[PDB]
């Protein structure tokens, strides 16, 4: 992708997060613990919800019937007609080729730009207190208990309460 | 110690194409080509006609086929591969125009055209055409000479439509197996029927001569149309051969005609129609039938386009 | 203590659609599709003939009311619906065809055809085309029997087109009212008329009879046209019933022809035409007219499609 | 957007920045300031141009009339000239759609992606002199006068000047 | 101390198109148009019949210009405009239509239409047909009165398609120069030619006059044609000026059919062909002639479109 | 580029890069030394390589001819069959443009992806031992001789073995 993070540095994806699109998982002294991030999966579903909203659908175009198959129309313009009709089939079957291709591309890129926006804001929050692993992980210099793991997901997570024990531990 | 973002994945994903790679399995996704048909003509809440054995130009004429269809009332005209426009065997001039126009007519209104007659006689009839014994197209008089041989006298009748929408007049030219058949019912001499209005200009001479037997007659009757204007005037100047119409024809308002092999069903509703039944779909486009009508997806070459809707599958 | 980063954004943004959301404010956007027209036909710059009541095919056979418009040259050339092609009621064989012709034609150019005549009378006249006085075609003649109830003698005439550049030559065919009055102009007998080039092989018998009155007139001319190659001939052999040309037409060379029921107006400038008027516009698509002509604005079905020009207005 | 930047990390725009399209706010000893990115804001316009320049033009591509409004032309001809025509008015009417959807998709994106780009760019200009906040704020260690300010935007500060101090700081 | 990143470039970029600019440098690009000819119609591989002299509708009727290409079969046919359909002079009627059905053909087989004659003669023959002494189309037979004014016998003459596949049927009606010409030829009275099948329906009368000469000959023929399906019968009602088929022509399969200027090669093999030759690419566009048949990139109206294949070049 | 890598941070091109696409040039002790990275190089050829794959061709949809350059058919169903190759003109020359514009866009910013994922990666890897320049350089604190360049790389580089004497050089 794009942005180099889905089928990037995260090396793959967990078949155990069924909650939601993107999440988190930690390791503490208590265990190990998974939990879905809701505005995030949120987010790129909406935005192909959008995508199918747009693209599923036929026009309220009428078109009639302008040749007979039960008794043929006069070679010349049944020729016109069938010409016509076989450019048009060429250029609706170029169209659909190349919008889902397109499409596609961007809905993986999206996915994978809603992973790394995830990662980023979480990188953020934890400002001076942990560093990059380079696999999508964080560590964390001071102890971090379950209601902390859940205050950096929740978002509630406050830095300057254990700078000072996190700098240190540098 | 440490926390880790992710995304989630499964065993078993579905491929897709994209503008860089083809077969780049996804999460999950759907298909944008319609290939499923219903084998009938889903016809719930349309006021239907299936024509059946009734060619869709006999409601105009009116052979023994069509006589339950001279004024019939549609959104949907069903045209069937049996269905047959003639009795006496014949054919119209011009006759995919007037097909188009009838299957967008929402139906006919029929109304006398006034004419009566003199010196000649009115109720030509033929084997060919049965209602219980020998019989004629209902909405047409086949005028002939007094008695055998007897001379048709030249003649001329006016049409004028005090309405307000354009009349479709009909009229055959009737060309006898045989110059001996055409002066025994018409008289001797070369024929003429002349056919004008302000929009229209053209003339008929009969040609007599032996084709080959359809429906027991080696004759054949040339069936020709014009759409009459509001308060404008056709006049038919005619000495003989003239299949005369009875009846003008009036369109209702609007339809949709179909060409199908397929049963009809009330239960199902479909707007996009073909020869082999309806396409029932929310999807842009179709692969099942280049030639559908009504309101439809795209036909288009592919089988399938599958439509990513979920992120990379990356699986352990 | 600290720098912030940050963006504009106002309170009044413009929504606009994107791949994946309908109705997303951004800064500022602007319209694609042009729905502005301009009620006359913008001609500055190019020649212009606004043909009025004179009908186009009229421009080659010459009804009085086609007088001032005999040799015209053009850039542009405007139809009306007022415009007829005929005084003597009748009508054109393949009329579209020919129109098209002529509205690419950069106009006309005509010379004679060179025909002189004896044993026949060449001033045939009628009160339906009236020049102070009962009059014709100016570019035809109407040829009769020297006189009345006389045998139109067999006729043979030739042009050769000695130019570099196809001749259109046209003729006519008289229908009479009646097969008595078809006498009293060419005498008896049942008439015939060929025409032949290298290129082109047709003939033309008249069928005389009653056709309702227009412009007083219950007969009719039937008028004819073929394209005649440089250095190809063309020969008549008629016998009656034949409405002779005087002149050959040339086209001069391009222009576009226009429909339209709005005035002509030098002070603005367009290229794209509808009989409603002109479209200027720079846009790439417009909603104004399906069947607008010359260089337009793609016809779409949609009233807007706003392009973003702005980043995404996110107000606090 | 792609880059979660506007209406992402950055909580909202400026309605007083009606200098340009991004731009600098600060907080110090001497007050607060504002004032419009000329580079940034270029790149986004000059864009935005270059795609108007291209869309907003029609071809040289004359077309001639084909039927008749006064007088009819033949039913069947006629059929097929709607048809044809209605087929076409589906085609452009499609491509008008899709490429406006798909035109505003990358214009929003690119602005978001500017956006971060000039982020990024004060990012590194700053290194270990501050800290990122998380709104799209820099937090400076040193004391940063409006000369100071002036030199982050004008490209002229030299992080090397007041490293000890900020490092110190931490 | 430092490592540092960074990609290539180089001194000689392309410039490409994006979206948001024109002229952008790249580190490299390829063409998506295709502007090479192959000046020579290239055949590699396919059953290749060059028509030179003979018009393909020539090899139904078989003026002897067509008299080895009477019962070709072909995947490729090439028309030439040096190619005529005719020694006597004259036209078919729906000539283009009859065209494209054996541009499709994959060529003709012939069959004897079983007509045998008695009390007329079979061998009109002129000197516009050459074969070493005066002749006639190979596939037809002039039918002639036996001697000079005699009255042509009212004839009837009868074909069924006993084959599986739809027949081609052709006839002539032969226009004198002259009405005592045809008097001559056929005997006196107003001719008639009368046509039908179970699908078809149309007559003929005959008109003589002086055309322009070609060939050095006055008269003309007018040919037709119908196509007639599996176990229908076509009957022919004539009383002269009739040019009878002596063979029914079958369509073998399928093919392709171009007009070209230039020679053959069955070095080169391409599958894109126009009259100035054969486009070989695997482009999906090319700018060489819109009218380009066979299965070809897509026509556009820009020389060039070059397509990015690098990074954008940013040389120091 | 949306992602102000190439042509944005990185000053310039290297003309002596001739080994692959993207690649390092180190300074040190014993020298200065360039090289290729495959990994990147081979991700952005693939990439290109597939969009040729779909693009360069035609279909197997065959067209026949509806008119005649010899003798010309009738003038009114001529001028239809005119009007319709000319609209079909008109739509394939339109698809075409954009086609390989929009092409265009994103082969450059998906050029300008995989320079930024190489930098963002060997970021990683430094984590603490190094400082971004913003010049695409990485001001490295500790001495680091060839055999500690070819580990970064070679993507073996551990950042654990010399990051006490890198961080005491902060
Ligand atoms: C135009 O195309 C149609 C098919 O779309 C052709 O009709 C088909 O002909 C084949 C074999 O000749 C049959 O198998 C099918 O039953 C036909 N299909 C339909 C829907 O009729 C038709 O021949 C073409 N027109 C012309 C003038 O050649
Ligand atoms: C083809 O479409 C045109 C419209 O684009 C039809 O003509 C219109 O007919 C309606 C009602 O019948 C009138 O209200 C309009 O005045 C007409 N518009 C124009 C521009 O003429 C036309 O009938 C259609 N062709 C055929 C053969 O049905
Ligand atoms: C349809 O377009 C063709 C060209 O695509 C026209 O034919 C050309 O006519 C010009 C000048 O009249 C000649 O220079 C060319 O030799 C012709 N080209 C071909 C391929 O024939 C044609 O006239 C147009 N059709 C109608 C009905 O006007
Ligand atoms: C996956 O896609 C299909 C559409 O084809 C849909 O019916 C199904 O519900 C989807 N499944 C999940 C788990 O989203
Ligand atoms: C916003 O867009 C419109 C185009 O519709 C333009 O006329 C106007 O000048 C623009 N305003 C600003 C402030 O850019
Ligand atoms: C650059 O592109 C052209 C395609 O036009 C190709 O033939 C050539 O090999 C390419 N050169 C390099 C160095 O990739
Ligand atoms: C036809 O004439 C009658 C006069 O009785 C009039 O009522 C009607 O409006 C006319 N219609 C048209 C179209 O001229
Ligand atoms: C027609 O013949 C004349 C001979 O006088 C000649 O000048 C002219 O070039 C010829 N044109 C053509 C097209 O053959
Ligand atoms: C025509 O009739 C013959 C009877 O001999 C039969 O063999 C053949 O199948 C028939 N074909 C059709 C199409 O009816």
């Amino acid at each position: 992708g794009l942005f180099g993070a889905i089928a990037g540095f995260i090396e793959n994806g967990w078949e155990g997060l069924i909650d939601g699109w993107y999440g988190f998982r930690h390791q503490n002294a208590q265990g190990e613990g998974t939990a879905a991030d809701y505005k995030s999966t949120q987010s790129a579903i909406d935005q192909i919800t959008g995508k199918l909203n747009r693209l599923i659908e036929k026009t309220n175009q009428q078109f009639e019937l302008i040749d007979n198959e039960f008794t043929e129309v006069e070679k010349q313009i049944g020729n016109v007609i069938n010409w016509t009709r076989d450019s048009m089939t060429e250029v609706w079957s170029y169209n659909a080729e190349l919008l889902v291709a397109m499409e596609n591309q961007h809905t993986i890129d999206l996915a994978d730009s809603e992973m790394n926006k995830l990662y980023e804001r979480v990188k953020r929050q934890l400002r001076e207190n942990a560093e990059e692993d380079g696999t999508g992980c964080f560590e964390i210099f001071h102890k971090c208990d379950d209601d902390c793991m859940a205050s950096i997901r929740n978002n509630t997570y406050d830095h300057s309460r254990y700078r000072e024990e996190a700098m240190q531990n540098r | 110690d440490k926390i880790c973002l992710g995304h989630h994945a499964v065993s078993n994903g579905t491929k897709v194409n994209t503008l860089t790679e083809r077969g780049v399995e996804v999460v999950n996704a759907t298909e944008t080509v319609e290939r499923t048909n219903v084998p009938r003509i889903c016809s719930k809440g349309k006021r239907t006609v299936d024509l059946g054995q009734c060619g869709l130009l006999g409601t105009i004429t009116g052979p023994p086929q069509c006589d339950q269809f001279l004024e019939f009332s549609a959104d949907l005209i069903i045209e069937r591969r049996e269905g047959s426009d003639v009795c006496y065997p014949g054919k119209f001039v011009n006759e995919e125009a007037l097909r188009q126009i009838l299957r967008e007519s929402g139906g006919i209104d029929k109304e006398t055209m006034g004419f009566t007659y003199s010196g000649i006689r009115t109720n030509g009839a033929t084997s060919a055409c049965r209602r219980s014994g020998s019989s004629f197209y209902a909405e047409m008089k086949w005028l002939l000479s007094n008695t055998d041989n007897a001379a048709f006298p030249q003649m001329t009748k006016s049409y004028k439509n005090t309405r307000k929408d354009p009349a479709l007049i009909i009229w055959g030219i009737h060309h006898s197996g045989s110059t001996t058949e055409q002066t025994k019912l018409y008289g001797s001499g070369n024929k003429l029927i002349t056919v004008g209005s302000s929009n229209y200009q053209q003339s008929f001479v009969p040609s007599p001569g032996a084709r080959p037997q359809v429906n027991g007659q080696s004759g054949r009757i040339d069936f020709h149309w014009l759409m009459l204007n509001p308060n404008d005037t056709v006049t038919f100047s005619f000495n003989g051969a003239f299949i005369a119409p009875d009846r003008a024809s009036f369109l209702r308002g609007k339809s949709m005609g179909i060409q199908s092999s397929v049963q009809v069903d009330a239960n199902c509703e479909g707007d996009c129609y073909h020869s082999g039944g309806t396409i029932i779909s929310n999807l842009p486009f179709q692969n099942i039938n280049s030639r559908a009508v009504g309101k439809c997806p795209r036909y288009v070459k592919q089988e399938s386009l599958m439509l990513a809707t979920g992120m990379k599958n990356v699986p352990e």
